[PDB]
């Protein structure tokens, strides 16, 4: 297990802020590397929460699951506050490539059974098929731990 | 800066910054390979939603602001996606 | 503040940007550094509304609200012609197919 | 039948100092069928929960003084939402980490002391429930 959080125990106070126009969903991986979900926030929502230092945190689209970015970077972990002033984190839409956008909207109007009934390249269907999700990701992120 | 024509299949003509249209790979080698760029398959109402992603693309990469959405309407969904596999952006 | 524009004439778009408290006029001197015609010889116009030089794009409604990357605003363009001026006349673009049925609700 | 309990203490703590290489008889002094299984349980949990023990070895700062303080306030909060099968062997364990831990810490003073601690909740705090439960031979069949 590479990418898991660490059982420091030290509080950190954290706020979520969902600078994007997604329903976020925060994901925790755990002591053990596993994903946890948690409580979604709407667009433009924000809420002070309670983490600890060394802990791992994802943001995700609630829905389709696409990737969402914290403080410009993938991961957030939470430091110490200084001066008692919490940690922001932000969470913003990633400027995605176009092929990558035009995937994510016909996603969410053609159900996955009716890929396969769209006028497109075979490698479209396999493109469409390949939807994002949060292990995928982590297996990338272990693996850039090289240099 | 300098700009590039890239003409739609219906012909009309997109004048865009050469530095925005180089987003593209494929513009990038059509055009190291004069200033225009001529697309026999690609429809005007597609080929402007790419140069709106070019002009998009340039202004939030980097950028520290609050990124929108980049919207695409149904009805150009599946069109958009054959040119953004082509173009490779 | 930046906005971001389409100058539209005939068959012909430009993708450009100015400042919000650029004027008319600076727009047409970055119409004639393309298109090589000089802002005499032009008429910006916002919709059907003729619009002076001495205005801001802003004070004619281009504001970052209404002309962003990735939806800009329009702006129409006519040529001077002999002793007159064309007429304004922007060519729509191509129409997408019919939503397939597989992406309907 | 209350002291059968002591003798599970005595034999699953000999186990788990067998495994590190200690003897019992260098710190102190069917029935088979549940301390075997004890036994292989107390192992199995062992390599399901090894971070348990790796949180625990961090957390506590063992002394004889307060050896008896923290082994109550493990063992309180292990049995917080009542008593179970699995918690109760990992009652056990915890036990035999932290006899093994004294005896590498050069506190073999404990080793004694650990196994009456153990003895005297589970006669107070477990035996109720675990005779309401079928006793000892219950638990023998879960495990096999």
């Amino acid at each position: 297990p590479v990418l898991r959080s660490v059982n420091s125990r030290e509080p950190s106070q954290v706020i979520f802020c969902n600078r994007s126009p997604r329903v976020v969903l925060p994901v925790w991986l755990n002591f053990d590397g596993e994903p946890q979900p948690y409580p979604t926030l709407p667009p433009g929502t924000g809420r002070r929460i309670h983490s600890y230092r060394g802990h791992l945190w994802l943001f995700r689209d609630a829905g389709t699951h696409d990737g969402l970015l914290v403080n410009q970077t993938e991961l957030f972990v939470p430091s110490l506050n200084v001066d008692g002033q919490p940690i922001f984190a932000n969470i913003t839409l990633p400027v995605y490539t176009l092929k990558e956008r035009c995937l994510q909207v016909v996603r969410s109007l053609v159900k996955p059974e009716n890929y396969r009934r769209l006028d497109i390249v075979r490698s479209l269907y396999e493109d469409l098929e390949d939807h994002p999700n949060v292990q995928k990701d982590l297996e990338r992120l272990t693996q850039e731990r090289i240099a | 800066a300098m700009y590039v024509k890239l003409i739609s299949s219906d012909g009309h003509e997109f004048i865009v910054k050469r530095e925005h249209a180089l987003t593209s790979g494929t513009i990038k080698a059509m055009l190291s390979g004069t200033n225009e760029v001529n697309f026999r398959e690609i429809p005007s109402h597609v080929l402007s939603k790419v140069c709106m992603y070019f002009t998009y693309k340039v202004r939030y990469t980097n950028s520290s602001t609050e990124i929108p959405e980049f919207p695409i309407a149904p009805e150009i969904a599946l069109e958009l996606l054959m040119a953004a596999n082509f173009l490779d952006c | 503040m930046d906005v971001f524009l389409m100058i539209r004439r005939h068959k012909t778009t430009i993708f450009t940007d100015a400042k919000e408290s650029s004027t008319v006029f600076e727009l047409k001197r970055i119409v004639e550094g393309i298109l090589k015609r000089p802002p005499d010889e032009q008429r910006l116009y916002k919709d059907d509304q003729l619009l002076d030089d001495g205005k801001t794009l802003g004070e004619c409604g281009f504001t970052s609200q209404t002309a962003r990357p990735q939806a800009p605003a329009t702006v129409g363009l006519a040529f001077r012609a002999d002793d007159t001026f064309e007429a304004l006349c922007i060519e729509p673009f191509s129409s997408p197919p019919e939503l397939p049925d597989v992406m309907k609700p | 039948m209350s002291q059968s309990n002591r003798e599970l203490v005595v034999d699953f703590l000999s186990y788990k100092l067998s495994q590190k290489g200690y003897s019992w008889s260098q710190f102190s002094d069917p029935m088979a069928a549940v301390k075997q299984a004890l036994r292989e349980a107390g192992d199995e949990f062992e390599l399901r929960y090894r971070r348990a023990f790796s949180d625990l070895t961090s957390q506590l700062h063992i002394t004889p003084g307060t050896a008896y303080q923290s082994f109550e306030q493990v063992v309180n909060e292990l049995f917080r939402d009542g008593v179970n099968w699995g918690r109760i062997v990992a009652f056990f364990s915890f036990g035999g980490a932290l006899c093994v831990e004294s005896v590498d810490k050069e506190m073999q003073v404990l080793v004694s002391r650990i196994a009456a601690w153990m003895a005297t909740y589970l006669n107070d705090h477990l035996e109720p429930w675990i005779q309401e439960n079928g006793g000892w031979d219950t638990f023998v069949e879960l495990y096999g």
